[PDB]
């Protein structure tokens, strides 16, 4: 939240060119954007049922309750954390771009 | 330009005379050692830090030895005088195991004010505020009649009664640490070494080993 | 070996401190206008 | 260069009394200290195994270093990084060893600097250049009656130390 | 809209005014750096940057040296860190011989004076950081592994 | 004669191929020159720039690359407008090219040879006779 | 600087005049040849030493002959 | 030019007098950082929660709805939430309030803008503002109230956390 979307900050993307970043409106927007179609469960052992949002929710709790020891190298936890990451970053891209370019 | 509580040598050049507490006295000129414009600011505040803690700690050491609160003797047992903190920290978690968080509620509450504290020295350091030494505004009664920094005869007192409070909180310290017997069994016994305290060895037991070997080891 | 405190006195001053003292003061003299 | 206070400058002669009237002091503690036997452990010879291969010496038996050696040698430590802190950033008021080459030198004392039994220059620079005659004197007695050290600052100072 | 023009309004330098140059974060942190940051003096400037690096510089010396796995392994840590302390300290005063002419200005970083300062302030700190490090990796267990003991 | 320090420069997006440190410390070029027409060149160090119509003005670290500059413009747009320029960080500017007004490849009046050594190449001097002697070895 | 040398053999051709990357050479006025002109060396402190002149002179030992020197800023060709 | 509630530090520069609920507490300089409407819809946003949230903890303690023992046993503070998400409660708590949140972050978006006043929804169907001299009133109540349910919702879940009992049986039970 180095700039938000509304016309308040001085915050300049380079030396002369000030831009807003609208880190609350793409964050919130991309955040549902990805976690709402990834609540699709499916019968697959990785998944358990759930969605992957809700498998990997799911997988955070149960690790944070063995708190100090991390999950190991065949927990379900890494393969989750990693599409999960990766379309929620490909969902912030794609909407920064859409938002900040398009503006509408 | 000589020094009051020196007379022959040569006064402090840092040191003003407006500062309270003052007699010139600054033989190693600790207080020129930075050139900048708020470290004589920095290390009057250090000063008065040091004194309110000490006279804390000091008047703490006497009342423990007077009483205790209720239901502490039988949580420590007979533990006095920096043995209770190694007591208490021996059951706390994180640092040992058991029930309590006593030295870290200290911990957390007094770290909250002194974050705050930090911004107050950080910004009396650059010149942003024309607040003096050890002023944090705290005067709920009216001591000083209109301002919380007081009266010049009353940081005169405050300061000088902290240098006092470090002198004595480390002889009452360092005279348990090897009698074990804490300030006014201490104060009494007037004869010492004749009958010491069975006590334990603190959290840094090596700086208890030229004791033996080197120097006499009466007890 | 006789004098056997000799190696270890001598290895690290010759090796270590030696070197470290031709190296800053070629270092000074080689780079000075005058 | 040379133009810093260094070299055989009045300087250099002062700092090196300075110095060897501690070194006085230094042997003389280390030969009464030793001769008591208050220096812990000093004949145990330190371990390979904790301390790794700069403890190893090549003497016949043990083939490591003494403790005794190692204390004083930590004895020394402790007063050179005083020493390289004091010299790269001295005090305010404190003489400094590197001067800087455009101050203008004390005045060479000469055969005898003058008589000033305060806390002075001259009495500062008369200890010192006796202290640096004393080290010399002793290490060639020492070196030529066959004796240790230790024990040759005991004989000249009278047997008082042990 | 373009986030990439001349530096300094200068088409011919050779530097652009790119956003991990020239942006308003990097800006902050570059001014506020105690190499760039105003109204310290050059011996405030050597005393911060001591204290961090000396602080940082116990820990791989003490984890990988060559006598971690033995008792001293804090001290022989300390010890080396002080050893590079003392090299780095040189090259520092050696620097400022071969680099800066002799003026009265004191204030900046690149005058004799200055660079003296900084010299000064900075084996100073590096020696109290190193020292803070040394303290808090004895008294507290959780420092002496990599949070291990918690396992 | 004198440099117009006010000439408007090419239009250019700026490149990390440009003058660095020892231009403002040590010596820095400038290059002059009239063009007809707002057209695209390459500059020496780096990319494309577009030349204003009108007169130009470019600051470059080496003569060199101010004389590439001045060939390329002769050749591509037939430009021979230009002037080169030495500037000293005392702000002394040295007119350089061409010289005298006339090109070096063009015969002027007024220049004097220098260099010209009055035998052919192999009459030199063998290097055992001059040796600690200050004679030169072109005869 | 480099030294640059322009021996009688010239024939006039000023083709390197026209190589030189740095102004170092210029034509002067000689009866000797039947061009009427020689090279000549004005500007050796901007030699930076390429020899392009001496590729470009068609004499059949050149007429023009450069000679590494000192070097210095200018003829080490450095932008920085 | 002090803060109010800390006497030793400057006032913050981003925070004024204006606002409801000020009182000169920041300390740390959070509100350069982030911008201070965004941080006072956020802060208004975590009091309402709050404040629910205490008044649930209390209620739930006092009473609870017909059929609920039936399918909560023993669970009191957060043992509900747990069983509840077997059974359909919470997914249609989260379904609904997520649902005000889609316009709550066009809501949000048009406060940065600058159109509309922070946790301002106009959400006044009782008039009790309508007067204005109660409004202000009100409006600093709202902020001391809400700060006051978001530590109390922390200190009674974590007092539930420690004894299992919850707020009133905490109290009864000592
Ligand atoms: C992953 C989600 C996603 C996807 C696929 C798109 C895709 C698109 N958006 Mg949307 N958008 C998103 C999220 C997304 N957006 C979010 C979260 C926001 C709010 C902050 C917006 C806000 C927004 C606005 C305001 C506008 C768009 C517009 C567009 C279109 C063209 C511009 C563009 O972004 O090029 C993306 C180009 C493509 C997707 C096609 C290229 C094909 C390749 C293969 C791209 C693949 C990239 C990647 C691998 C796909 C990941 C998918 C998934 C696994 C994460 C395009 C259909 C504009 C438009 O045309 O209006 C309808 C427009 O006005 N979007
Ligand atoms: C950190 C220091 C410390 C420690 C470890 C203790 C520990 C204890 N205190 Mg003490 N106490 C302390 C500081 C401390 N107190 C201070 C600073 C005060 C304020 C004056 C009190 C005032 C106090 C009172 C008034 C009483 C205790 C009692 C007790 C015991 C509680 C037994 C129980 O069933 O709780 C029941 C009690 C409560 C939950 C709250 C009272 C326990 C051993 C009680 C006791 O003696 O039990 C045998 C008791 O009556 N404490
Ligand atoms: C460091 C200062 C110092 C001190 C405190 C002493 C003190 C003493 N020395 Mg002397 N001595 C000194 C320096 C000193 N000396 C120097 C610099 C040397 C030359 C290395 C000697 C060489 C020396 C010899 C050869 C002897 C003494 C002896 C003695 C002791 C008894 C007899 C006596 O009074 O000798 C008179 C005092 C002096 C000669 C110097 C004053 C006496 C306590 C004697 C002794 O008991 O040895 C076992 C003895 O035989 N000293
Ligand atoms: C953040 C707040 C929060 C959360 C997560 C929960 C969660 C839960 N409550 Mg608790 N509860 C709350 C607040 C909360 N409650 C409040 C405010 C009250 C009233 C003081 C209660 C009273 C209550 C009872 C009595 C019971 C629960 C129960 C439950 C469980 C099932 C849901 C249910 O039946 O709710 C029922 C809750 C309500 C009907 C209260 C809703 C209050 C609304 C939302 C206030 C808004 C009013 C306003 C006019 C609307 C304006 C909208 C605005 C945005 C424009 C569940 C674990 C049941 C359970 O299992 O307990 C063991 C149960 O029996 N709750
Ligand atoms: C999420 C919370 C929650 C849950 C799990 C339940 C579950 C239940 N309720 Mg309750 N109820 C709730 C909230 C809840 N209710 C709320 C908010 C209200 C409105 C105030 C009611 C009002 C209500 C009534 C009036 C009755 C039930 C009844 C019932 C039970 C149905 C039994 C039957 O024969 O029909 C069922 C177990 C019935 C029953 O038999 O329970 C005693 C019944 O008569 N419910
Ligand atoms: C907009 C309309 C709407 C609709 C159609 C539903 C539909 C439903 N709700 Mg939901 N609900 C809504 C709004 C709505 N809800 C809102 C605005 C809230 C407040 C946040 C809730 C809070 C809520 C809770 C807490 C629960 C339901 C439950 C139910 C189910 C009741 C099943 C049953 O036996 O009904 C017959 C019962 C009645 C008609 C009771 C009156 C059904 C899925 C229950 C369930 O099982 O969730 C799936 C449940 O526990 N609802
Ligand atoms: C509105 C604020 C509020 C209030 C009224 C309470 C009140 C209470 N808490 Mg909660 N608590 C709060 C905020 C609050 N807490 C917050 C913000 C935290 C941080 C997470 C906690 C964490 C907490 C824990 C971890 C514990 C309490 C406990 C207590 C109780 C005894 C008070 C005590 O031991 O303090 C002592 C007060 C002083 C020493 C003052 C001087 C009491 C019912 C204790 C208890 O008995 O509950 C089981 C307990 O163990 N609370
Ligand atoms: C400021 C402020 C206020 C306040 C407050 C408070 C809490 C003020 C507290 C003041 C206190 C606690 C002062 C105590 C000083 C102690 C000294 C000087 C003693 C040192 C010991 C010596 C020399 C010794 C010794 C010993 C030796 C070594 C050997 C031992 O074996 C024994 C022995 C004991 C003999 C209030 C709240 C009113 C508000 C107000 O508006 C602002
Ligand atoms: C003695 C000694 C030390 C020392 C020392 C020093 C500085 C000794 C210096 C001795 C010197 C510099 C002696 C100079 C002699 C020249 C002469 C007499 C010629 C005159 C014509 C140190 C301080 C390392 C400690 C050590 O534990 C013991
Ligand atoms: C909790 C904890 C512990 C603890 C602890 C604590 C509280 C330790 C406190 C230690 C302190 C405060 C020692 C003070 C020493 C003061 C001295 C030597 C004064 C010198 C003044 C002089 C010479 C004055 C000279 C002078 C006078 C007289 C007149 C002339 C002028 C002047 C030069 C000013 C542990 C570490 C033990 C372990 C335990 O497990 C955990
Ligand atoms: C995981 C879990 C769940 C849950 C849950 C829930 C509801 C969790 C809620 C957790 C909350 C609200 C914690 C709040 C803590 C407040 C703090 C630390 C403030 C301290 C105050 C300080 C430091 C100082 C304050 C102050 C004072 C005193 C003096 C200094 C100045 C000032 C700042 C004013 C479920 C629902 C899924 C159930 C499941 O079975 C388990
Ligand atoms: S060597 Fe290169 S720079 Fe020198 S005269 Fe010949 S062509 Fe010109
Ligand atoms: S030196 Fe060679 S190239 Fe140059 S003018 Fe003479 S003949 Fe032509």
């Amino acid at each position: 939240l180095s700039v938000v979307a509304q016309s308040k900050s001085d915050f300049e993307i380079s030396d002369g060119t000030p831009y807003t970043l609208n880190v609350p409106l793409v964050g919130a927007a991309s955040f549902i954007g990805w976690v709402v179609p990834t609540l699709l469960p499916s019968q697959i052992a990785l998944y358990g049922g759930k969605g992957l949002s809700t498998a990997f929710f799911a997988s955070i709790g149960t690790n944070l309750a063995k708190f100090p020891a991390p999950p190991g190298m065949t927990d379900p936890f890494w393969l989750l954390c990693f599409i999960w990451h990766s379309g929620l970053f490909a969902t912030m891209i794609l909407g920064s771009i859409g938002y900040n370019g398009y503006a509408g | 330009a000589k020094s009051k509580a020196i007379p022959f040598l040569d006064a402090p050049p840092a040191l003003s005379e407006s500062m309270p507490g003052y007699v010139g006295f600054d033989p190693l000129w600790v207080s020129s050692m930075l050139p900048d414009a708020g470290y004589v600011k920095f290390l009057q505040e250090a000063e008065i830090k040091h004194g309110r803690v000490a006279m804390l700690a000091a008047a703490g050491a006497i009342v423990q030895d007077i009483f205790t609160f209720p239901g502490v003797k039988s949580v420590i047992g007979d533990v006095k005088m920096t043995s209770v903190h190694d007591k208490f920290l021996s059951m706390e978690a994180g640092s040992g195991k058991g029930d309590m968080a006593a030295m870290h509620q200290l911990l957390l509450w007094l770290g909250l004010l002194e974050i705050a504290t930090s911004v107050a020295i950080i910004q009396s350091f650059k010149g942003e505020t024309s607040r003096g030494p050890g002023e944090f505004g705290f005067d709920p009664l009216n001591f000083g009649k209109g301002n919380s920094a007081g009266s010049d005869s009353y940081k005169l007192k405050e300061i000088k009664n902290g240098r006092l409070a470090m002198i004595g909180i480390g002889g009452m310290v360092h005279h348990y640490l090897l009698t074990g017997k804490g300030p006014l069994q201490f104060l009494g016994g007037i004869p010492n070494y004749k009958s010491c305290v069975s006590h334990p060895d603190s959290l840094l037991p090596w700086l208890f080993k030229a004791v033996g070997p080197v120097l006499p080891k009466i007890c | 070996m006789t004098a056997a405190y000799l190696p270890s006195i001598l290895v690290p001053i010759i090796g270590l401190i030696f070197p470290g003292l031709v190296m800053a003061f070629a270092f000074i003299y080689i780079e000075q206008d005058e | 260069f040379g133009g810093r206070g260094l070299g055989v400058t009045v300087n250099a002669e002062r700092w090196n009394g300075r110095h060897a009237m501690f070194g006085i002091f230094a042997m003389v503690m280390t030969s009464y200290m030793k001769g008591h036997g208050l220096i812990p452990d000093a004949d145990k010879v330190l371990d390979i195994a904790q301390w790794g291969p700069l403890a190893a010496v090549w003497d016949g038996a043990g083939n490591g270093i003494s403790n005794e050696r190692a204390i004083i040698l930590i004895a020394h430590v402790h007063v050179l990084v005083v020493s390289v802190i004091a010299a790269i950033a001295p005090f305010g008021f404190q003489d400094t060893l590197v001067k800087e080459k455009g101050y203008t030198p004390e005045s060479p004392a000469g055969l005898i600097p003058p008589f000033k039994t305060g806390l002075t220059a001259e009495a500062e620079l008369i200890n010192g250049r006796l202290a640096m005659l004393g080290v010399i004197s002793i290490v060639t007695a020492s070196l030529f009656t066959g004796t240790s050290v230790v024990d040759t600052i005991n004989l000249g100072m009278g047997k008082i130390l042990y | 809209s373009q986030f990439i023009k001349p530096y300094n309004d200068d088409p011919f330098v050779g530097n652009l005014a790119t956003p991990v140059s020239t942006s308003s974060f990097t800006k902050s942190l570059l001014s506020n750096l105690p190499a760039y940051r105003a109204g310290l003096s050059p011996l405030l400037r050597g005393v911060e940057i001591g204290l961090t690096h000396g602080y940082f510089l116990v820990g791989p010396f003490y984890k990988l040296g060559p006598l971690r796995n033995s008792d001293v392994a804090l001290l022989s840590g300390f010890f080396s860190a002080l050893g590079l302390i003392v090299i780095l300290v040189a090259c520092l005063t050696i620097y400022g011989v071969v680099s800066f002419e002799e003026t009265e200005a004191k204030d900046q970083l690149q005058t004799a004076k200055g660079w003296r300062q900084f010299t000064s302030g900075w084996l100073v700190g590096s020696v109290g950081g190193a020292s803070f490090a040394y303290i808090l990796i004895s008294n507290i267990p959780f420092l002496q592994t990599a949070g291990m003991s918690m396992l | 004669e004198t440099l117009n320090l006010q000439i408007p420069s090419p239009t250019f997006e700026g490149s990390t191929g440009g003058w660095l440190r020892a231009a403002e410390v040590e010596e820095k070029y400038a290059i002059t020159w009239t063009s007809p027409k707002e057209q695209v060149f390459e500059m020496p160090t780096g990319g494309a720039a577009i030349m204003r119509q009108g007169e130009n003005l470019l600051y470059l670290a080496r003569k060199e690359q101010c004389l590439a500059l001045a060939t390329q413009v002769k050749n591509s747009f037939k430009i021979t407008d230009y002037k080169v320029y030495r500037i000293f960080p005392s702000g002394e500017v040295q007119y350089l090219h061409p010289k005298d007004g006339v090109f070096p490849e063009k015969v002027n009046a007024g220049r004097v040879g220098v260099g010209n050594v009055s035998h052919s190449i192999g009459k030199n001097l063998n290097p055992a006779q001059i040796k600690f002697t200050s004679k030169s070895f072109n005869g | 600087s480099h030294s640059v040398k322009v021996y009688d053999t010239c024939i006039g051709c000023t083709q390197c005049v026209r190589a030189c990357p740095c102004d170092v050479l210029e034509m002067v006025s000689w009866d000797g040849c039947k061009a009427g002109q020689i090279a000549s060396a004005p500007r050796t402190e901007d030699c930076i030493g390429c020899k392009r002149c001496e590729t470009a002179c068609p004499t059949d030992f050149l007429s023009v002959r450069v000679y590494l020197g000192g070097e210095t800023t200018r003829s080490m060709g450095l932008a920085y | 030019a002090m803060s109010e509630s800390v006497p030793f530090l400057k006032k913050p520069e981003a925070l004024d007098s204006s606002m409801a609920g000020y009182a000169g507490f920041d300390p740390l300089g959070l509100s350069s950082i982030a911008d201070i409407k965004f941080l006072q819809e956020s802060e208004i946003k975590h009091c309402r929660i709050a404040m629910l949230a205490a008044a649930g903890s209390i209620a739930q303690d006092i009473f609870t709805f017909p059929g609920v023992s039936k399918v909560v046993g023993t669970a009191k503070m957060t043992g509900v939430h747990d069983v509840l998400v077997k059974q359909g409660a919470m997914g249609q708590i989260l379904l609904w309030t997520s649902f005000l949140e889609v316009f709550g972050t066009i809501a949000l978006l048009e406060t940065l803008d600058g159109k509309r006043a922070p946790g301002d929804f106009k959400f006044d169907p009782l008039g009790f503002s309508k007067n204005a001299e109660t409004a202000k009133r009100y409006q600093l109540s709202e902020i001391k109230n809400g700060r006051l349910a978001m530590l109390a919702t922390g200190g009674m879940v974590h007092g539930y956390f420690i004894t299992g009992k919850g707020p009133l049986e905490l109290l009864t039970n000592f």
